[PDB]
């Protein structure tokens, strides 16, 4: 659904709400975003299928097929949504003809306990 | 406000349901009968293939390799009476050599009836498959173990037939097959695996054998399975002094498991440690799973000098186990290629004693606190322990007072205020006023309003005085 | 009342609360990592998957749902499986068709049951044994199609049976008991419920809406008593979202469900009632001889006269 | 003896102060790889640098 | 305040009204000491040629009043109702003015009144070291000096819980302990007065010295043994809880009878109008004041005289 993505939020209007603001933990913003955006679905798939943010799965993986390996993690800082197997897949491809090692486990560890297990793969 | 207690802990949760115990338990009886499948189904194969090589086969002689490899597949799965007599024949048309000898008594011990015992029966614990594999006929295969190690070496005499008075004691043959003697009757009783170090070890000394690795390793095992560590740690500051480039892993699992039969957990960790330090032998899961085991032993051991007055004081050695596994990522050990029952229990402790950067700015939360409250409120009954019912080596005569001027210095403000009337006869010794003595932070303002109070009461006392003895 | 400063300020006692009291994580929100579906357990053996590799590619894998139509894939397996000469190859997959009609939602998957799998399961005392992977399947696609054909293989697996019922998950009872509550057997409720409580089912971890559903479909009067008794066996966490989830399904969340519910208000009435109780607060014969004696007195002391 | 404070806390009530609470992983703080030059600053954005 | 038995914890309104009343704390706090800061000096009160009436308004956070009647003559002093969160400046006002201190009043034995009674006969009593003061009180205070160690658990008064009180020693009218031949400071009070209820005013009285007299009423109500003080040559009555400005005392507390506080009322309409009556809380007052401008004597006598036989009287929110 293209047409209903967005999330509102609230005004902070009574006392005991505002007590609440001053009671958050220190990701309250960031961590209530996280979960009432991209979740698992029902059937158990993936979040990955997002219309808007699609071209842009596309690019990463354009620039990590080429060995473009520092511009395929500018535009993975961009996003928002889950993204798919196929840009793992395409950068831990392009870590390995310049054996990096340390760059292909954080690929690996962003995406295995944060982002559902797409990156186990 | 009335204080917090900053002595008690956080409020989080380290322990299951009585589901997933009631589960873990279930699947564990699951493979611990898959064990069991596997086991006879391989078993009943052997003898189908003893019986139709009997059967069909009775007047037609076979080939000797192809008794020798149905004989060592009955002794490897516990059927010692139903191998003998191949043996014995091929002994007597002279087919064996000295690799097959080698061969049958490494297949005596049974490495596929000790698989079985060591997933169902001892409960993956490789201490005690040694004491469970001496049940199922520990003497009767000592003896033929013994019986074949005679076999042997009226063979290899043949078999040899300069060095001429020196063999076939000086082979590598007769080590290898003394080596094999050891390894079979490790899995024997405990009558056999004493009379290693000291009944198998002079004898290959008498005969004039040189050991090998091997057979160090297996009289340090047997040494580890009878309590006796002043003799197992010798043997291996021999091979420290001599041989040093031929230590494999094997010497220091015999170690790790025999301080572990002795209950000294101490001496375990300072094994493990020097293993971690040197990084060579490298370590096996075997040693990171008699390591972890000793760990929970000695977790699980009442101490009984405090009694127990408050808590299990042995239980923060459960502490050390994220440390342990910490080290086996970088020593290349794979946590994965540790056993069931061990794992349970290292993720026994792992829920008790470990938690994330995530988790440790959320678990403080007064939310977590009052659930925390309101579940030992609710169920306290299923989940707790109680409701189950100058210099002054060369100073001796001290110089006092050396003229150190505290007047160049500046500490003037060092003002008293004592409490008012101390001496005098009106103003009595005890009192609630005595209280005032102890206050810190309005020492002044009180004592001066006492001094006033005081003062006041004292002069309208006197004055009283004065007006009543002047009017009568 | 405090302590001094010039005292020692020792720890006066230590306090071990989290040792005497071993807490299980309870969270209010869910698992973010679940599955929530219905596993397979596809076990292939590695010479098949990569022979059928073309035809799996379209099937619905580990966490992965391609959108290929379903006469696609029937028409792979009315072709392409009389040519593997493997039993548990063909059965595994065919309980990927199974759950790839299911997924699609399409009615004419069950004549492949009838076609292959019928004759030598199900029909007429068989006494071979069918994989788990193929019961799961079937059992998944006809609670997502409202088949009527769930009764004759749920019976298969009592004890007597198959016995599978102790190897179903508990996402498998709770695509169960909706379609139960949809399609509206009364007796289909409580033969399901009397299995989850016999295997030891996690009865406080199925889902909420899928109670309310099968809940809603209760109308006959001896097994309107069954739930009574039965509702006590959830936990009061549980039975307390009951409450709130049956009232906004029949309220301003109707639109949730792909077909409306029923109006059962004696069930509605009860469970409001059931969940106020779990919370905390905020001899005909010898009497009717003693009326016949008192009338018999009345009429011989002139009370009952008459007529005048 | 009608007044005793200890001035240094047993052995056994150390004990149950560190059985008690929990360890944190990221003590341990080991590494054997070593930085990720071009991704570590760039992850995802709920957790990022 | 009372036992926590069986049924009061398995309650719901008992842990519902102490959250009305505390909020979130749930504990009622005490009634602390007063400090050395925020308290007064010994004021005079009365000067007369027969006695000195000295008195401390507030000495107790319960807001009760300390008096001390000196003779002139005698050179004897008299505490009435012996309750001062310092009775350090009582002891050294009779030590600068040549005082001995002989006996204590006590007109009911309330936490309003005995809280530092052990203070004051201790600290009183070290300073005549360089006979022993009396306790004057009425026997049936005796159910409210066993409640005394209950009371201080309510009100915060710890350190005053672990004392025995000086009248529930062994006097005179109490047989003697038989100790051991082989130490009477407290094995034996010889000064030691029990005042009876059947109070007159022909022999009632105590004999002050040079010729006043001090007679005691009984009158019950707010306590059961409630004395008050009655001085006809100067017109003063110390009512203690019975009356005072505009207000008379407590009957919501346990042992007290509306119906007997009437009756204690009724007994002093025969005193003029200018007996200046000095009650135990708050400010000093006539008693032709309280007979045009009391509502509680307003409403004792018009309850009277329309034919209430059991006339019933009382507050329930006020003093202890
Ligand atoms: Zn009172
Ligand atoms: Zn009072």
């Amino acid at each position: 659904d293209p047409n209903r993505v967005g999330l509102n939020a609230a005004t902070l209007d009574c006392r005991g709400r505002i007590y609440r603001w001053l009671r958050r933990g220190p990701f309250f913003q960031v961590d209530n975003y996280f979960r009432r955006s991209v979740k698992l679905n029902r059937d158990g798939t993936l979040p990955t299928d997002f219309v808007h943010e699609a071209p842009l799965m596309r690019k990463i993986i354009r620039l990590a097929h080429r060995g473009h390996l520092k511009a395929a993690c500018e535009e993975y800082r961009r996003v928002t949504t889950v993204p798919p197997v196929e840009v793992y897949r395409a950068l831990t491809a392009c870590c390995v003809p310049g054996a990096k090692l340390a760059d292909a486990v954080s690929i690996f560890e962003d995406g295995d306990s944060k982002l559902f297990y797409v990156s186990r793969d | 406000r009335k204080p917090q207690n900053q002595w008690e802990g956080v409020y989080y949760y380290s322990g299951i349901t009585k589901r997933q115990r009631h589960l873990i338990l279930l699947h564990r009886k699951r493979e611990r009968e898959a064990h069991m499948r596997s086991f006879n189904i391989s078993r009943a194969s052997v003898l189908q293939r003893l019986e139709q090589l009997s059967g069909d086969r009775k007047q037609e002689s076979l080939p000797p390799h192809v008794r020798l490899d149905l004989a060592v597949r009955l002794a490897q799965h516990g059927l010692y009476q139903q191998a003998t007599p191949i043996v014995d024949e091929l002994h007597h048309q002279k087919a064996l050599h000295a690799g097959h000898y080698a061969l049958l008594i490494n297949a005596l011990a049974c490495p596929r009836l000790g698989q079985r015992i060591l997933h169902c029966d001892a409960q993956c614990d490789p201490a005690l498959t040694y004491k469970l594999l001496g049940d199922e006929n520990g003497e009767e295969r000592a003896q033929e173990a013994y019986r074949w190690f005679d076999l042997a070496l009226t063979s290899l005499a043949v078999d040899c037939g300069h060095f001429v008075p020196y063999l076939p004691q000086g082979t590598a043959a007769a080590s290898h097959i003394t080596n094999a003697l050891m390894r079979t009757l490790l899995t024997c009783g405990y009558t056999h695996v004493a009379a290693i170090p000291d009944s198998v070890y002079d004898r290959m000394g008498s005969m004039g054998i040189s050991p090998t690795i091997s057979t160090y390793e297996l009289v340090m095992l047997a040494l580890s399975l009878q309590g006796n560590m002043v003799e197992a740690e010798s043997i291996l500051s021999f091979l420290r002094s001599h041989h040093s480039e031929h230590i494999t892993v094997e010497s220091f699992n015999a170690l790790l498991l025999g301080h572990r039969e002795a209950r000294q957990f101490d001496c375990c960790d300072a094994i493990w440690q020097e293993l971690v330090d040197r990084r060579w032998p490298r370590a096996s899961p075997l040693t990171a799973e008699l390591y972890l085991r000793s760990i929970m032993d000695h977790a699980n051991t009442p101490t009984s000098e405090p009694l127990q007055s408050f808590a299990n004081i042995n239980v923060v050695e459960k502490k050390k186990v994220p440390l342990v596994l910490a080290q086996m990522d970088e020593l290349g050990v794979p946590r994965t290629h540790l056993s069931r029952v061990l794992m349970d229990e290292v993720e026994d402790s792992l829920r008790k004693f470990q938690t994330y950067r995530s988790r440790f700015y959320e678990w403080g939360r007064a939310v977590k606190q009052f659930d925390f409250i309101e579940f030992r409120r609710r169920n306290g009954w299923l989940y707790d322990l109680h409701l189950m019912k100058g210099d002054i080596y060369y100073d001796d005569t001290r110089g006092l007072h050396d003229r150190s001027p505290t007047w160049m210095n500046e500490v003037p403000e060092t003002r008293y205020d004592r409490l008012y009337g101390v001496n005098h006869p009106d103003i009595a010794k005890i009192g609630i006023r005595r209280h005032l003595n102890v206050e810190y932070v309005n020492r002044k303002e009180v004592v001066e309003r006492d001094a006033a109070l005081m003062k006041k009461t004292l002069s309208s006392g006197r004055r009283l005085r004065h007006r009543v003895e002047s009017s009568r | 009342y405090h302590w001094h400063y010039n005292l020692p300020q020792g720890m006066e006692r230590p306090h071990s609360v989290n040792r005497t009291f071993a807490a299980p994580f309870q969270s209010n929100h869910s698992l973010v990592n679940k599955y929530r579906g219905v596993w397979i357990e596809f076990d292939m053996h590695p010479a098949f998957s990569v022979a059928l590799e073309p035809q799996l590619r379209k099937l619905p894998r580990g966490r992965t749902l391609p959108k290929t139509p379903a006469e696609e894939v029937i028409a792979d397996y009315t072709a392409l499986a009389p040519l593997v000469d493997d039993e548990k190859t063909r059965d595994l997959w065919l309980a990927k068709v199974f759950q790839h009609c299911a997924f699609q939602r399409c009615g004419g998957a069950m004549e492949l049951w009838e076609r292959y799998c019928h004759q030598r399961f199900t029909a007429e005392g068989a006494t071979a044994k069918p994989p788990l992977s193929l019961v799961k399947s079937v059992l998944f696609y006809c609670n997502k199609t409202d088949n009527s054909g769930w009764r004759a293989l749920f019976d298969r697996c009592l004890k007597d049976g198959w016995n599978y019922t102790p190897l179903f998950d508990t996402a498998q009872w709770s695509f169960m008991l909706k379609s139960i509550g949809r399609m509206g057997d009364e007796d289909g409720v409580r033969a399901v419920l009397e299995e989850m409580l016999d295997v030891q089912a996690d009865l406080d971890r199925v889902e909420a809406r899928s109670v309310v559903i099968a809940l809603n479909a209760v109308t006959n009067a001896d097994v309107y008593e069954f739930v009574k008794k039965y509702l006590f066996n959830f936990g009061e966490r549980k039975v307390k979202f009951l409450r709130t989830t049956y009232s906004d399904l029949r309220g301003h969340g109707a639109g949730k469900l792909r077909i409306p519910l029923k109006e059962n208000d004696n069930m509605y009435y009860h469970v409001c009632w059931h969940s106020s109780i779990r919370s905390p607060r905020q001899p005909n014969a010898k009497i009717d001889d003693i009326v016949k004696d008192k009338i018999e007195k009345w009429k011989a002391e002139g009370l009952l006269p008459e007529d005048y | 003896r009608m007044g005793y404070i200890p001035r240094y806390t047993p052995w056994e009530w150390i004990a149950i102060q560190e059985a008690d609470q929990p360890l944190i992983a990221e003590q341990i703080r080991q590494d054997n790889i070593g930085t990720s030059y071009f991704f570590s600053l760039n992850r995802y954005w709920r957790y990022k640098a | 305040s009372y036992t926590p038995n069986l049924t009061s914890l398995t309650n719901q309104v008992n842990r519902s009204e102490r959250l009305r009343k505390w909020g979130s704390a749930g504990v009622p706090p005490g009634v602390p000491r007063i400090p050395r800061l925020e308290a007064k000096g010994i004021a005079i009160l009365h000067e007369s040629p027969k006695v000195i009436l000295a008195g401390r308004s507030r000495c107790n956070n319960f807001d009760s009043n300390q008096y001390m009647l000196i003779n002139k003559a005698t050179k004897r002093c008299l505490l009435v109702d012996a309750s001062d969160d310092w009775p350090d400046d009582w002891a050294a006002f009779i030590g600068a003015s040549d005082l001995t201190l002989t006996h204590v009043f006590l007109t009911h034995c309330h936490i309003d009144n005995i809280i530092n009674l052990n203070a004051f006969l201790t600290i009183c009593g070290s300073r005549q070291k360089q006979d022993e003061i009396g306790v004057m009180w009425c026997p049936a205070e005796e159910c409210w000096v066993q409640n005394f160690k209950r009371s201080c658990e309510r009100y915060g008064r710890f350190e005053e819980m672990h004392q025995v009180l000086p009248m529930m020693c062994r006097s005179l009218y109490t047989p003697q302990h038989l100790v051991d031949p082989v130490r009477n400071a407290r094995h034996l009070r010889r000064n030691d007065v029990l005042l009876s209820a059947a109070t007159n005013r022909a022999t009632s009285f105590i004999d002050f010295g040079n010729g006043v007299l001090l007679y005691y009423i009984f009158s019950p109500g707010h306590s059961p043994g409630h004395m008050m003080l009655h001085i006809p040559t100067e017109r003063i009555l110390f009512s203690g809880d019975l009356l005072f400005f505009n207000k008379v005392g407590r009957v919501d507390l346990p042992w007290a009878t509306g119906v007997r506080l009437a009756e204690s009322l009724r007994l002093l309409e025969a005193l003029p109008d200018n007996t200046v009556v000095v009650p135990g809380h708050g400010r000093m007052t006539t008693l032709g004041r309280e007979r045009r401008e009391n509502k509680a004597l307003q409403q004792c006598y018009q309850r009277q005289e329309i034919g209430k036989q059991e006339v019933s009287v009382g507050f329930n929110e006020g003093y202890l």
